[PDB]
């Protein structure tokens, strides 16, 4: 597993922050986390991960992937999120009703601070998206808002066919 | 605890109609109903389904030789008398009693008729959808129609006993607060929920 | 200590020391030829409510608040007669310097009363499908306005009797959370499921929403609806 | 639920149910003639630090680290040629009203990059002995510095991949330590302690630490080590 740049927006790509998803405890109720393209190979939030590397050394590999989702908010924080996954060519959710009607996890942070996903196709696309089920439950007054890092790494058996040079030189 | 079964609660008489009619429209009618009377309409809305048998028994009396007196019950479905001589008094499957007076008063009695499996005190929901009236409305519950005439200037007077026997009942529901304001819904005019005292501690 | 719960391709979480209230005693199963279908059984999450130290109540009518919901609420549609169980799972999020206290109650042919007595409830005021409606604090008026005073339940009842109908409390002090698993109940074993709901779902404070200074000013409260052992007419040939 | 662990005249308490990162699977172990030294085995706990809300992250260099470190950092020098493993322990001092996650981790070979690309950079940029280094949150600039933006974690890599190498993450919310085995791990079985550092010991806030007003505004962070195996050239005649 290694760090996933979710948060990759201009300014966020030269720090650490590119790292950390925020979450606003009192942001508008169903409204999206965060979201993207859910491609290895080729999205920039995935191919520079160990398992994007190594990757971009093939011409064409397929196998199924893991997605943690850790959250790192106070440990008396609450509230749910919304993890759910749109197969390929499904295009994403354009809200919380439409995604929970698909395929998905309800997280409850106050009893679980992570959760798992292993996508059943990841190949050389599908969506992953999180919503604001709630909003997050503090017993007090904080200085800031709360972060979700993401994961990925290989979750199978998966291969990889051709070598060729990586296009990161 | 007998007193306390469902048989000894509700398997006991009530008048639940009074009437009168002339020999000379001249005839009376009630559509069987357990919502006329607001006692027994309390015990039976303590359940939400039930099944029973009714048991009517007939007090009439008359003033200004032999007086007779039909009595008729049209089932649900049945035909409907909208004149003393209308054809309908005479239909084979509306069942009726013939009595004079003199003799111990007329008893008869109807089984649970439903098509469904149980009567029911409540119905969250509408006869038609595409009519907002018929809300409350369950067609499932028409236990059928009296109709009572002279056979042949007097006034007669009529008081119906109503008795359910054999009564079986399912999912209680909490007793009334409210008065009652009509038999054909639920409404009322909100209520607390208790009488008060002047202060939160004894003496 | 945690629990996984997966139907279909929907999971949600649940504590394993959490109860489970079955109402009357009775686990729902299956019953003019009749087809089952499984294809619903998932977990459909109705949108949350805010729980405020003012809230009065909140209420949901089953067979309808579920009609919009993907396959279920299609179902509905094709078929014109069936009957179904369902489980819910109520929970809120609170933290340790919130107190308050709801009753979680099921109640089967919840008729309700109108404001105006001389008229009848109108089909929106009794049920706004996914949409939960209000209880009021005060008398309702309005022409076809149903009587949503929470004091008689909309019924015309006390509201602290509502407990003899399948139910759970919810004390934030204790717990934050309710299941209820309601089996078919009606004086005929199919139905019309758009002319007539089964039972309501009511959520009413007894105990109002207060926090500590600096806590966050509302409890979200989340329902979420599994149906169990579907059944409907068949649309086929003998 | 608590362990004391007791080496020579040394003792720190740790939890039971804490987990242990044995890096590559692998436990420390002995090895011209060699001669152990046990005498050393305790535990050295080095200078906290205090984690702000706006710290980019420390750093340690491990034979050097020990330098001054009492017996052990005297072996160093009656010694010429040697090896060892270490069990490093990470803790951190938090409340419930805190929030944050650091990566623990230990790297191997960890040759660092220079603020100016001509040049190479000075001894003292890339350790500080007992005293922790700093990395920077925007580009560093000197003629003899160490890149340090913690970007690139001071390697040229992306920083978000260093969890390839031996580490534990500290996520506040559900523990607030770390313990990593490293193995001796090189090129040649024994070598010089004084011209080779065979891992740095990195660790980089990736949720900043924040807290309830009222709270201490910062979180320290102890580090304590405890060297094994260790072993050295004799220096006797044959």
């Amino acid at each position: 597993d290694s760090v996933v740049p979710v948060n990759n927006t201009e300014g966020k790509v030269m720090s650490i922050e590119a790292y950390q998803i925020p979450v606003q405890s009192n942001s508008t109720n169903g409204s999206q986390v965060f979201g993207f393209p859910l491609i290895p190979g080729a999205s920039s939030v995935l191919n520079r991960t160990l398992l994007g590397e190594i990757l971009n050394y093939y011409t064409h590999w397929s196998g199924s992937i893991k997605l943690t989702f850790m959250f790192c908010g106070s440990a008396m924080a609450t509230g749910k999120f919304l993890l759910a996954y749109s197969p390929p060519g499904a295009g994403a959710p354009t809200t919380r009703k439409e995604a929970m009607l698909g395929t998905h996890v309800i997280w409850d942070v106050g009893l679980q601070s992570s959760c798992v996903l292993c996508i059943p196709w990841i190949s050389q696309g599908g969506y992953i998206t999180c919503w604001y089920q709630t909003n997050i439950v503090v017993p007090a007054d904080t200085q800031s808002d709360c972060k979700i890092l993401c994961f990925v790494s290989a979750c199978n058996d998966f291969s990889v066919r051709m070598l060729k040079d990586t296009p990161f030189i | 605890r007998s007193e306390s079964t469902v048989e000894n609660f509700l398997c006991r008489s009530a008048c639940v109609y009074y009437t009168t009619y002339k020999n000379h429209d001249n005839f009376a009618q009630w559509v069987i109903n357990t919502r006329q009377v607001a006692q027994l309409r309390r015990k039976l809305e303590m359940f939400t389904y039930a099944r029973f048998d009714l048991e009517l028994t007939f007090v009439i009396t008359s003033s200004q030789p032999v007086l007779t007196h039909q009595i008729m019950y049209v089932p649900p479905g049945g035909p409907v008398p909208t004149k003393i001589n209308s054809y309908s008094w005479q239909t084979s499957t509306n069942p009726s009693v013939f009595w004079t007076e003199g003799s111990a008063p007329p008893r008869i009695s109807i089984p649970f008729i439903s098509i469904g499996n149980a009567y029911s005190m409540f119905y969250d929901g509408w006869a038609r959808f595409d009519k907002q009236g018929t809300y409350g409305i369950n067609t499932l519950n028409n236990m059928g129609t009296l109709y009572m005439r002279h056979v042949n200037p007097i006034v007669s007077t009529v008081r119906i006993y109503f008795k359910p026997k054999h009564v079986k009942t399912w999912v209680p529901r909490p007793p009334r607060l409210c008065q009652y304001q009509k038999a054909g819904n639920v409404n009322f005019e909100p209520s607390g929920v208790t009488e008060g005292r002047t202060e939160i501690t004894a003496m | 200590r945690v629990r996984s719960i997966t139907l279909g391709n929907s999971t949600i979480t649940t504590q394993e020391c959490a109860n489970v209230v079955v109402g009357y005693g009775t686990w729902p199963t299956y019953l003019q030829p009749t087809q089952p279908d499984v294809a619903t059984c998932r977990f459909y999450t109705l949108e949350s409510v805010m729980w405020q130290q003012s809230s009065p109540g909140w209420w949901w009518k089953f067979p309808d608040a579920l009609s919009n919901m993907g396959l279920f609420g299609q179902n509905m549609q094709y078929h014109y007669l069936g009957r179904a169980g369902y489980t819910l799972h109520v929970q809120c999020n609170a933290s340790k310097f919130h107190q308050g206290c709801l009753l979680v109650v099921c109640v089967p042919e919840a008729e309700m009363g109108c404001a105006t007595i001389a008229n009848k409830p109108d089909q929106k005021s009794l049920s706004n499908g996914e949409t939960a409606n209000v209880f009021d604090s005060q008398n309702t008026s309005g022409q076809t306005a149903v009587q949503a005073n929470v004091i008689n339940a909309g019924m015309g009842i006390g509201v602290g009797n509502l407990t003899i109908f399948p139910h759970q409390w919810i004390n934030l002090r204790t717990n934050n959370s309710a299941t209820i698993v309601m089996p078919y109940v009606n004086s005929v074993p199919m139905d019309n499921m758009f002319r007539h709901n089964n039972f309501t779902l009511m959520i009413i404070p007894f105990a109002p929403l207060s926090y500590s200074t600096g806590a966050t000013t509302y409890v979200p409260i989340t329902v979420t609806v599994a149906p169990m052992c579907a059944e409907y007419n068949g649309l086929r040939l003998a």
